[PDB]
């Protein structure tokens, strides 16, 4: 996955989270191979809000 | 460590120190826009420390 670096702060930064939820529903085959790191950039999102 | 420890302790400082700031914007009750633009500053301040 082409690294997407950013920090979630504003409630409006949900666009970078919603970008995966949309990508995972068009190409389930391709999302199944890079689910690895697309996980850890989203595991950063879970430390901040919850 | 996945997410650095030292910085995650700082997040607890901001987490509860900001809660104390609200109890002054309830007695001096300023319009949302004012009380918001300060609670938004602590987001930037803390995310720098990371």
């Amino acid at each position: 996955l082409k690294k997407i670096a950013e920090s979630f702060e504003d409630p409006s930064s949900i666009v970078v989270v919603l970008e995966f939820i949309l990508f995972a529903l068009f190409f389930p085959t391709e999302f199944n191979r890079i689910k690895g790191d697309i996980q850890n950039v989203l595991l950063l999102f879970f430390s901040r809000w919850y | 460590t996945v997410t650095n420890e030292f910085a995650s302790r700082f997040r607890t400082i901001v987490a509860t120190l900001a809660n104390v700031v609200n109890e002054r914007a309830v007695q001096d009750d300023m319009q949302k826009a004012t009380r918001s633009c300060t609670k938004q500053w602590l987001r930037h301040l803390e995310t720098q420390f990371d």
